[PDB]
C-alpha cells in the first residue's frame, strides 16, 4: 500500500506545476520526504487536500 | 514560474559532509528494477523549484 | 608507474579523481571520465603542477596524499611529508594503477 502512497503523492505534486501552482508544489513535495520516512499514511490526505484547494 | 532550479528529493542514502552528488540515475522506491525508466516507484530523483 | 584513478566506478557513470604524472608534471582531474579495461564533459576540479612511498586517505571533504622518496620494499623506517590537500568531495570505493 504504501508504494502506491508514494505515486500518488508524487503524481500530485507533479500536476500541481503543470497547473501553474509552484508553491503548492514545493510543500508537496515536503510531504513526500516526510513520507518516505515514516508509517503515517496522512501524508497522502494532505496531498490530495492541498491539490483539491488549488483545483 | 522559473523551474531552472533543482533539489534531490529521491536518494538511497544520506550525505557525508561536503560530499557532491549530481547524478541523474533513477530511483528505485519498490522492489523492482527501472533500468532507466520512470514509471510505477521509480522516478527521477530531482524536482525543480518553480 | 605514471599515475592512479580513483572513485565508485571506472566507467563513466560517477567523476572519478585522475592523477597522472606525465613527461615534466602532474595533472590532477575530477571529470566523469570514461575508462579504458586496461588504461596506461562533466569536471568540478583541475589542477596542473627508487622506493616512492605514497600515502592516500579520504576524510570528508578532502582527498590527503602523502610521500616520501629514498634511494634504495627493504626493511627499514622513514615518515612520509605530506604532499597536497585535493578539495574534491566525491565517494571513493575502488582506485586503480596506471603504468
Ligand atoms: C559509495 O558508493 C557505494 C556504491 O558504489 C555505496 O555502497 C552502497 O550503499 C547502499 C546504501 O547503503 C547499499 O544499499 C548498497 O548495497 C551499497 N553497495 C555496495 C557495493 O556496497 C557507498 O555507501 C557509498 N559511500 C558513501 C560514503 O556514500
Ligand atoms: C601531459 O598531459 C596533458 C593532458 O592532461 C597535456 O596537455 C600535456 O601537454 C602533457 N605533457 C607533455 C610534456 O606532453
Ligand atoms: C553533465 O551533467 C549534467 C547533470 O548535472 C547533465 O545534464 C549533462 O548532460 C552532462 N553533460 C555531459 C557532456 O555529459
Amino acid at each position: 500500500d504504501k508504494e502506491w502512497i508514494l505515486q500518488k503523492i508524487y503524481e500530485i505534486m507533479r500536476l500541481l506545476d503543470e497547473l501553474g501552482h509552484a508553491e503548492a508544489s514545493m510543500r508537496v513535495s515536503d510531504l513526500i520526504y516526510e513520507f518516505m520516512k515514516k508509517g503515517d499514511e496522512r501524508l497522502l490526505e494532505e496531498a490530495e487536500r492541498l491539490l483539491e484547494e488549488v483545483e | 514560474g522559473n523551474y531552472n532550479y533543482l533539489y534531490r528529493l529521491f536518494r538511497k542514502s544520506n550525505l557525508k559532509p561536503f560530499e557532491r552528488d549530481i547524478s541523474t540515475e533513477i530511483y528505485q522506491a519498490g522492489s523492482t528494477p527501472c533500468n532507466g525508466v520512470e514509471g510505477f516507484n521509480c522516478y527521477f530523483p530531482l524536482q525543480s523549484y518553480g | 608507474i605514471r599515475g592512479w584513478i580513483f572513485g565508485t566506478t571506472l566507467d563513466s557513470k560517477t567523476q572519478s579523481l585522475l592523477i597522472v604524472n606525465n613527461a615534466t608534471n602532474v595533472v590532477i582531474k575530477v571529470c566523469e571520465f570514461q575508462f579504458c579495461n586496461d588504461p596506461f564533459n562533466n569536471c568540478t576540479f583541475e589542477y596542473v603542477s627508487n622506493l616512492r612511498e605514497f600515502v592516500f586517505k579520504n576524510i570528508d571533504g578532502y582527498f590527503k596524499i602523502y610521500s616520501k622518496h629514498t634511494p634504495i620494499l627493504p626493511q627499514g623506517f622513514s615518515a612520509l611529508e605530506p604532499l597536497v590537500d585535493l578539495p574534491i568531495g566525491i565517494n571513493i570505493t575502488r582506485f586503480q594503477t596506471l603504468l
